[PDB]
């Protein structure tokens, strides 16, 4: 047993997490019925990690659903691979957040977190060996960045010991989509800092370049968004699911990037990625996948690499492929890039390889960047936070429901240590 | 489990309900009897305005009132007479002559039990009300006093929930009445402290446009009401229909109210066509964001060029891609005519719905692949607030029709009262402006 | 909020009666005789109106073509808002006796046919429920 | 009248005015297409002896 | 196989049970000449607890009309459904009482005493069971008041079991009509209150103020008075004539309402009540049926319940509903007004649900209730009483058929006793 | 040969033995019709129904129940309705006049005459038995023929029959949930009458089966043909042993001897809990420990009673489908083992367990999904205690003034009945403290 405890909070974890169901669901073989028809054992041999065997022998994901309105969660159930789905974990309210932080973290988002938390007390009783918590949400949203902080909480309580991973969209630097972004942000990376082992952070307009220039796309609305970070959140588990030459765990890539505590916020990429018109006319070896994954854009998040540097580098391959191809080509963008590696770490590249490649590919590879990089999306939104709390915009719902300036101002102290550590682990120089 | 209680004062609110409800029936496929006309082939989009009492028939979520039994009379004997509900269309029986107080002291405070007991009836009906949409005007009497006092013994029974109002705001140089100068002084500081998002839509503004971008020369109030009500369905179909991130009466207030005492966006439905120039024209996505910030294509008469923009609410509607909507914004914030406060790097609630717009047969919009309504929280309100102290202050200035509130029964200080009011919110905006 | 209430009633337009005690009832609406609004014709927009022209013996009657001179009484909420003819049902012109009632003014034949094969299949529960265990796998049809 | 300046015969409430959005090549089938794996298999197995 | 002998005395008991014996033969389906048109046979299985079999397919109701003058006995017989009555069932004299109970009890109604008690005796012998015998008639009249009270007598003498209930249109405060009512009203509650199992005690004033407020009908008439204390009638004896999921006769409505024997005059009430133009829109469901049958002008007596303090309650419901709403929504009202229950009886409202509603409606509802604001009417008729009596006004009247004094002294001092156990019952306390 | 006889007596035992009957058509194959529309039929081992039925020699089966009612009502609604050609027409005992809420008039004077008549058929049926395995009486305590008579009824058979099983199915009255005004005087003097001619009264209460219905089943309206459901699989559950073949085999005798410590603590509390419905019932695994688990939950109890508010002293567990010993053995060590379920301490074995091959058979007019392991939990235990309290002081708080009394006084009863029937529960409220300490 290695079981991952899934779960979707808001709108945006919700659909993202549905879209995850279906690819993994595809990945696994699993019908819309809850039926095995694959050709291959290999994907039955470990269906423990987020299935859950019925009667019959129909399998349910280990997956809670929670939104305070019953919205994208009646989508989620009507739409494809719905009734899939537990319906007890189908968990709802019938008020509204809508982006304020403050009433899904202490109005009725705080009194339907006990019957959440009863619901992934059932999920892991009914387990014997527990990986860990992984959570989809959105900060500068509503109730992800509201009931989503507060579970981790909640759960980081209850279960001290597991290994806890959420994956998450950040706020754009282009656009603004929610005025109330650096205020969600703020209280929600306050809890997100000390809490959660390690985060995938997502960017929208950052999936939107990706999505616009290397596969072009012309519209590929939200739903191929989600398809694409899903992509990254079957990457970085396929170790622990299916078998290969080298198997890398959650725990494993924890402990193999996070240099230090507070240093846990990396930057997924998917580097399969061909045009329609290209993928004929394009080879598929480990040195291109290797170039498009550290190819800057295949960055998930709002961030360049070239201004900042590299802490750890995680590598998963899917695939035949032979073993020395990934070590040598970690070795030559190592050797080729020397400026933008930390020089206190030898050889800062954690490589894992597995035999079984996702979906329609051949060979795949997921790259997952710890760097000080992220510094700059922090401090665009430490900055949004002081520009609104100077003049004490849109703080009157918050005060009025029942949080204080003081919260406000240790959020953003801890966030302004948080850029602190990010600028002094970039400039600390070896010797 | 999301429904709203349509809540219909005065008659100009009574006919923009006429409107909006024969735009209701329109768009979710219900006769004027109150019938689906079945077909076999799970629309469910209903249960926000039309409480299924179950027999087959669908009878509105709305609240008619009024002192005056004429325009309410003429609803009840028109053609969506076996719709509503019979004790849902409440009448007065004396007029309210355009004074607040016979709209809030004298007249009004016999019916004010009726019409929230016939609320309180639909809210328990109800199953988790996001709130009201109360339709109204400034211009005196019922869209006055009676609307502010169900403001208040709404506020004291309710609370929490939303309570969205959908004002006529007088015009600058044009007007029908005399003393609207004096209603909407007197409304203002008895509806002020107790209200969520209270929005204004004139009559100049939805004339120009009729005029301009319609090619109506002569147009009535049907076509101010049916745009009106597009409007609303724009605002609403959120919550009625599926679609992209959905923005409901909650993010409305939360998104565009930065201070308490500072809650007045304004409304802009801009694919504004006809047939001719939408023949013409490929209405696309930048197209109709560019077209929602142009002073022609404003829902209030005053200049957002001499204003700096608070907060925007974007509702697209219809076959809508989302990095289209992304480009548009980043274009606009590009752009130098649209000026922002500082306090607002991000200022924009984008919400998409893919349902597309219902066109009226008989009217005068086009059917449309797009729409778009921005609820624009702006600082060029402060002119029409300064105009009309300046109209206040001149009928004030030596008494003129103050004697029939004196002898209705209203306090003479209740005059200095909403001046004082109204000078704190103008320095308000400008302590916002600066 | 008084206990035994369970909706305030108004009058034919605007009156409400006093639920609590009962002193001024014969001044209220109804009971009160002074007042003129109870003699004319349902045609006319005074007294209960509305429920008269609601009665079986106004809807079975059918509407006359307009006249010679009715485009000078043409109304905005009439040529905006259109309306045909209403094609009042055969079954409810051709009635040729009230069927049977249970209060006064309670009216059924308006009802649709959904809500009167209600009433008038006689749903018993042990019959209803305890039926032959056959006939319950599938749904019948018409 | 707005007869003269459509064609010679639209129903103007009938005919959709804009421009429409064109949705082909998805990257549900980019990403991860539906090629199975012996399908790959034998369109990479092509090629490789030249 | 039970029965009920229906008994008609006055003008008024004729009218109100003419009306009676049309609406409960189109519930059974019965037409006007007698046969059975029904489509059903829940209609026809109990048919005999009211009609005795005749030859072929007609019906003859088991009703005993009596009145001393022809004159309303030639109208009930020539109107609608009056020529399904038994014609030997008829009996009436030459004089007539009107409205002088000496007369009606003393001297012209002791002669037909003989010949109905001749017709009521052929018609219990004729039944098989014999439930009890219901007797309509008007408080406040000669012939329904005297010989009404005093066929109570000797149908009380002649069967001292069998249960008996009198519907009894009684005094109104305003109303008036007569000048020696509270004479007639006294002197026949003197005889009701001690030879009577339930009394119902229906209000013509608040009869008109029901049709009014809550049908509208500014012409409310007479058979509309007619039809509503028919409805009651039949809303309380449908247990006996249809099958349920909770069966409920008489004599265990007597048993859940009565404490103790002299605490039996009820106030009857019937909810499914709407208006003409709200009969489309409005839901009948069973908490709103309740709040319409709690609601305190939905009474058919003249008296507020909220002056006074309940005893017993039973609900009669009819159509297909749920016991959990039903007695969950009792539960509910009883907690809410828990001050005007008394406090010494747990459980005060009896239940009855039967699965028949009545014709052109879905679900329906019948309100009795043993409050002690009835005692509001005693005290009204007392004082009336006293303020004719003390100067002797109209009493040569009465003391001309053989009547003296002492009989009017009996009846205050019996009037003024049921006053006193009505009265220290809404204000004893337990402990 | 192992053969019951059921008695329905009352309106709530009639309509809770018609979804017992169609019930247990429904496990036998039986048709409403009577015969087996199996055609082929073949012999094999197909004694299973002679619990319950018996073969008329012509292919007919007649079940062994007997119908009381006073009014004639609810059983000509039977004899009306699809299952009347099953039933033996001489079963379907009616009245005249209903008892009216009233113990003394179904105890003394109307009930005096249909008893002789109900006793001849319960003889008959008794003659056409080789070998009667006991009664299953089916009432309500709520008042009438379900409170008096059959208190009379019970007492008959105890001077007639003798030693034999008497198990009884009551329809206690809810704290608050109930219908009746002189239903706390019934329940008094019925419990001081069938007190000592009883030897298992399986008490359930219509608000907790409510609470059941509103929780699993998720049917927030309910009628009684749910609840009547809910018991008769009870019934059914309990009869599995008697009537299928299984591994372990619990019939009465063993189910009392290992039930009841004391002659007067026959009063246990049942709990058949897979009921979770068929939309959220797919989705799980439904183990064995799973539904002891649910099973052993104060929010399950299907009589309003608390039971950490007690100790456990005896439980016996009917499981029902392809149930597994060493799964029964694992969930009996994990439900010993946790806490806030406490055993009197001097019972260590508190356990009796019986597993049925047969699997529960879905109803199609029902809401019960068709799983295929079943546990029905029989614990007793002193929790009802404060059941009995809330009795005792509706019961004091209305004789206190002597209301309702007039009633049962003036026709039969004498006055110091209620105050004897008070006493004897008070008596049986200090054995249950006796006991408990
Ligand atoms: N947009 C729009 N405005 C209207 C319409 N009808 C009336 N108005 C506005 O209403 C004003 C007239 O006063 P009303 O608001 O109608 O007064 P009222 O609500 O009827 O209350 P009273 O004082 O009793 O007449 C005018 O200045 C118009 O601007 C309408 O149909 N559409
Ligand atoms: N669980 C359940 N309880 C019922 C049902 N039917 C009646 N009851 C109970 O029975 C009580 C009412 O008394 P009854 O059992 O009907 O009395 P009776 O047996 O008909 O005898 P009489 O009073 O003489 O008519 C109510 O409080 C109910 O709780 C039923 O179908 N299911
Ligand atoms: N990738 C992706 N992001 C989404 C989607 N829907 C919303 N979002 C993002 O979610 C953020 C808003 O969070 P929101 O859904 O409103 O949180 P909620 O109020 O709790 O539901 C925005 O910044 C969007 O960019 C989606 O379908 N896919
Ligand atoms: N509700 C109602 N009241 C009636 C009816 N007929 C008469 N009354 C009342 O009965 C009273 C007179 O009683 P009456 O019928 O003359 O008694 P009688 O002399 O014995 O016939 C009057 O006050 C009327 O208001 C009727 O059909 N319905
Ligand atoms: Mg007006
Ligand atoms: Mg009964």
């Amino acid at each position: 047993m290695r079981e991952i405890v899934h779960m979707q909070a808001g709108q945006c974890g919700n659909q993202i997490g549905a879209k995850f169901w279906e690819v993994i669901s595809d990945e696994h073989g699993i019908d819309p019925t809850g039926t095995y028809h694959g050709d291959s054992d290999l994907q039955l041999e470990r269906i423990n990690v987020y299935y859950n065997e019925a009667t019959g022998g129909k399998y349910v994901p280990r997956a809670v659903l929670v939104d305070l309105e019953p919205g994208t969660m009646d989508s989620v159930r009507s739409g494809p691979f719905g009734q899939i789905f537990r319906p007890d974990n189908f968990v709802f309210g019938q008020s509204g957040a809508g982006n304020n932080w403050a009433k899904g973290h202490y109005t009725e988002g705080a009194e339907l977190v006990d019957s959440v938390l009863d619901v992934v007390r059932k999920e892991a009783e009914s387990c014997d060996c527990l990986q860990g918590f992984q959570l989809t949400h959105s900060l500068g949203g509503g109730t992800g960045s509201g009931m989503g902080t507060l579970l981790i909480s909640k759960i980081r309580e209850e279960y001290p010991d597991r290994i806890m991973n959420t994956f998450s969209v950040v706020p754009s630097p282009k656009v603004s989509d929610t005025v109330v972004e650096p205020y969600n942000a703020t209280l929600s990376v306050h809890q997100l800092v000390e809490n959660t082992d390690e985060t995938y952070c997502i960017d929208n307009e950052a999936l939107y370049d990706i999505c616009f220039r290397t596969l072009k796309l012309t519209t590929p609305t939200y739903g191929d968004l989600n398809h694409l970070v899903s992509a990254t959140m079957s990457g970085v588990t396929t170790c622990l699911r299916f078998p290969g030459q080298l198997n890398a765990d959650l725990r494993k890539l924890a402990v193999n990037m996070v240099p230090f505590p507070r240093l846990h916020f990396f930057m997924p990429g998917f580097a399969p990625l061909t045009s329609r018109g290209s993928q004929q006319y394009r080879a598929l070896t480990v040195p291109e996948l290797t170039q498009q994954m550290f190819d800057a854009k295949n960055m998930m998040a709002a961030c360049d690499p070239r201004h900042g540097r590299y802490l750890t580098v995680a590598a998963i391959f899917r695939g035949r492929m032979s073993m020395k191809e990934v070590d040598e080509q970690m070795l030559n963008v190592q050797n080729k890039n020397s400026s933008y590696f930390v020089e206190w770490i030898p050889n800062n590249v954690k490589t894992a390889v597995c035999d079984i490649p996702p979906r329609g590919l051949k060979m795949s590879a997921t790259f997952i960047g710890n760097s000080t990089a992220i510094q700059e999306l922090f401090k665009r939104i430490s900055e949004q936070f002081t520009a609104m709390f100077r003049r004490k915009a849109f703080l009157h719902w918050y005060t009025g429901e029942g949080m204080d300036e003081m919260e406000f101002t240790e959020a953003e102290s801890n966030m302004n240590d948080l850029v602190s550590e990010y600028q002094q682990y970039q400039d600390a120089t070896a010797e | 489990m999301r429904e709203c209680i349509s809540i219909h004062v005065g008659q100009a609110g009574v006919q923009i309900g006429n409107a909006c409800w024969e735009l209701y029936c329109l768009e979710h496929g219900i006769q004027p009897d109150g019938q689906m006309p079945s077909d076999k082939t799970g629309d469910d989009s209903f249960n926000t305005f039309f409480s299924e009492t179950g027999a087959g028939k669908h009878v509105p979520r709305a609240v008619f009132v009024d002192l005056e039994p004429t325009v309410v009379d003429e609803v009840r004997t028109g053609t969506y007479r076996q719709l509503f509900h019979p004790e849902q269309l409440i009448t007065g029986k004396e007029d309210a002559a355009n004074n607040y107080a016979r709209g809030h002291y004298t007249i009004g405070k016999e019916i004010v039990d009726l019409v929230l007991d016939r609320i309180r009836k639909l809210a328990d009906q109800c199953t988790g009300l996001q709130g009201f949409l109360i339709f109204h005007s400034f211009g005196g009497g019922t869209g006055s006093g009676f609307a502010s006092l169900l403001m208040e013994r709404l506020s004291v029974d309710y609370g929490k929930k939303s309570k969205l109002e959908f004002a006529i705001y007088p015009a600058p140089q044009i007007s029908t009445a005399v003393v609207e100068p004096y209603n909407t002084i007197l409304t203002t500081h008895t509806t002020l402290e107790h209200s969520d998002c209270a929005f204004m839509v004139d009559n100049e503004a939805i004339y120009d446009i009729c005029r301009r971008n319609l090619d109506i020369e002569r147009p009535t109030y049907t076509n101010l009401n049916r745009l009106i009500a597009q409007i609303v369905s724009s605002i609403t179909a959120s919550l009625r229909f599926d679609g992209a991130l959905n923005v409901d009466l909650t993010e409305f207030q939360t998104n565009l109210v930065p201070y308490p005492r500072i809650h007045f966006p304004l409304a802009t439905y801009a694919p504004v066509i006809s047939a001719e120039k939408a023949y013409h024209e490929q209405l696309s996505v930048a197209e109709i964001t560019n077209a929602c910030f142009e002073p022609a294509n404003q829902m209030v008469k005053c200049d957002p060029r001499h204003g700096k923009y608070m907060a925007c609410c974007m509702l697209y509607r219809g076959d809508v891609v989302p990095k289209d909507v992304n480009a548009a914004i980043a274009t606009i914030k590009t752009k130098r005519t649209i000026q922002f406060v500082d306090w607002c790097p991000t200022g924009f609630k984008v919400g998409i719905n893919y349902q597309p717009p219902t066109v009226v047969p008989g009217g005068d919009l086009a059917k449309v692949q797009r729409a778009v309504c921005m609820l624009s929280n702006t600082t060029a309100i402060a002119e029409a607030w300064a105009r009309l102290d300046h109209k206040f202050d001149l009928m004030y200035a030596k008494r003129a029709f103050v004697h029939w509130y004196v002898g209705e029964g209203m306090e003479e200080g209740e005059f200095s009262e909403a001046r004082e009011d109204l000078a704190a919110l103008e320095k308000d905006y400008e302590e916002v402006g600066v | 909020e008084v206990a035994f209430r369970s909706m305030v009633r108004g009058s034919g337009l605007g009156e409400v009666w006093t639920h609590t005690t009962d002193l001024e009832k014969f001044q209220q609406y109804g009971w009160r005789t002074t007042t003129k609004e109870d003699c004319y014709t349902p045609d006319t927009l005074i007294g209960n109106w509305n429920e008269e022209r609601f009665d079986i013996k106004r809807i079975r009657v059918p509407k006359s073509l307009p006249s010679q001179y009715d485009h000078y009484f043409d109304t905005t909420q009439k040529s905006s808002y259109v309306s045909g003819p209403k094609p009042v049902p055969k079954h409810i012109l051709h009635l040729a006796a009230r069927e049977s009632r249970s209060f006064p003014a309670s009216q059924p034949e308006l009802d649709p046919p959904a809500v009167k094969e209600r009433y008038n299949s006689f749903e018993t529960t042990s019959r209803a429920s305890y039926v032959d265990p056959k006939l319950r796998k599938n749904p019948v049809h018409q | 009248d707005q007869r003269p300046g459509l064609p010679k015969d639209l129903n103007t409430l009938e005919k959709t005015f804009g421009t429409p959005n064109i949705f082909d090549c998805s990257a549900g089938e980019l990403v991860s297409p539906a090629k199975t794996y012996q399908q790959v298999y034998v369109e990479s197995e092509e090629g490789r002896e030249l």
